[PDB]
C-alpha cells in the first residue's frame, strides 16, 4: 500500500520525513528515540518534555 | 481561564506563573532549564520579574515550587508596544539560576515550524493559567486548564473590531462560556501528540472573556520556533 507522510503521518507517533522507494523516515523531538517499531518515540533522559509524569490518581 | 478545571499537581508542568509589581499576573511556558516563553506585553526590559515553575495553588506551600529571578529578556524584534501591544506578542526570560527537571517542571515541547503548524491545524488544544475564572471577577487560586477549539478565520475576524493577522488564531467556543481571560495571557496553548504536548500558541488577548460571540485571541508560535530555538539554546 501508499506509504507517506501525506498519510497518516507514515504512521511515525512525531514526525514523518518520506524517503527512498514509498518509505518514510520517523523521528522525534528532542529527549526521545526512535523506537525499535520505526515509529514510536520512547524517552532518551529523566524528563522529556511535554510528558506528564505524576500519577494522575 | 472562565469555564475551566482545576488542574491535578504534575498535569501541565511546563506552566510557569510570573511575578512582578502584582504577583501572578501572566503565564509563561517552560522551553528549557534556563529560559521561558511568555507574551512581549507582560514583560518589559527593566521591571524586575521572577518565575514560579512548578505551582499548582498560589495559596499553599506543595513542596514543588521553584522560584527564579530573570536576567534577560528578549521581546520579539519585531515587537514594538508604542504600534501595536499585540503583534508578534512574544517575548523569552532567561532564568538566573536553572530550574532543576523533574515531575512537576517539565519543558514544553516546541517542533519545527512545519509540525507546530499541523499540530494548530489538529483543531483542538489545552489552555492553562491562574487568571480571571470570570470576566472582571477573582483571578483563581487553583491552576485551572481548558481545552479549546480552533475557530475559522472568518468568525474569528467577525468577532471584534481590532485586526487579527494571519500570525494570530482564535480559539474558543460559539455559545462562550469556556475561554482564557485577563492574567492567563502569556501562557501556554498546547497540542497533544499522542501523549506528548507540543506548544502551538502563546494566549494573548481578548476583550469580554467567554461572552457569545468573542473568542480568545493566541500568538500562533509556528512563525517564531526558529527565533526560539536560537535564543534558547544551551549546547
Ligand atoms: C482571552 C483574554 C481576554 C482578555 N480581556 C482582557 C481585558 C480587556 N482587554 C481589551 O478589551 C483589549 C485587549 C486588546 C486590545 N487590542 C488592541 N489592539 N489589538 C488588540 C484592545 C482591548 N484581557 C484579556 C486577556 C485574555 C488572554
Ligand atoms: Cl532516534
Ligand atoms: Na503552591
Amino acid at each position: 500500500m501508499d506509504v507517506t507522510c501525506n498519510i497518516k503521518n507514515g504512521r511515525c507517533e512525531q514526525f514523518c520525513k518520506n524517503s527512498a522507494d514509498n518509505k518514510v523516515v520517523c523521528s522525534c523531538t528532542e529527549g526521545y528515540r526512535l523506537a525499535e517499531n520505526q515509529k514510536s518515540c520512547e524517552p532518551a533522559v529523566p524528563f522529556p518534555c511535554g510528558r506528564v509524569s505524576v500519577s494522575q490518581t | 481561564v472562565v469555564g475551566g478545571e482545576d488542574a491535578k499537581p504534575g498535569q501541565f508542568p511546563w506552566q510557569v506563573v510570573l511575578n512582578g509589581k502584582v504577583d501572578a499576573f501572566c503565564g509563561g511556558s517552560i522551553v528549557n532549564e534556563k529560559w521561558i516563553v511568555t507574551a512581549a506585553h507582560c514583560v518589559e526590559t527593566g521591571v524586575k520579574i521572577t518565575v514560579v515553575a512548578g505551582e499548582h495553588n498560589i495559596e499553599e506551600t506543595e513542596h514543588t515550587e521553584q522560584k527564579r529571578n530573570v536576567i534577560r529578556i528578549i521581546p520579539h524584534h519585531n515587537y514594538n508596544a508604542a504600534i501595536n501591544k499585540y503583534n508578534h506578542d512574544i517575548a523569552l526570560l532567561e532564568l538566573d539560576e536553572p530550574l532543576v527537571l523533574n515531575s512537576y517542571v517539565t519543558p514544553i515541547c516546541i517542533a519545527d515550524k512545519e509540525y507546530t503548524n499541523i499540530f494548530l491545524k489538529f483543531g483542538s488544544g489545552y489552555v492553562s493559567g491562574w487568571g480571571r475564572v470570570f470576566h472582571k471577577g477573582a483571578s483563581a487560586l487553583v491552576l485551572q486548564y481548558l481545552r479549546v477549539p480552533l475557530v475559522d478565520r472568518a468568525t474569528c475576524l467577525r468577532s471584534t473590531k481590532f485586526t487579527i493577522y494571519n500570525n494570530m488564531f482564535c480559539a474558543g467556543f460559539h455559545e462562550g462560556g469556556r475561554d482564557s481571560c485577563q492574567g492567563d495571557s502569556g501562557g501556554p496553548h498546547v497540542t497533544e501528540v499522542e501523549g506528548t504536548s507540543f506548544l502551538t500558541g502563546i494566549i494573548s488577548w481578548g476583550e469580554e472573556c467567554a461572552m457569545k460571540g468573542k473568542y480568545g485571541i493566541y500568538t500562533k508560535v509556528s512563525r517564531y520556533v526558529n527565533w526560539i530555538k536560537e535564543k534558547t539554546k544551551l549546547t
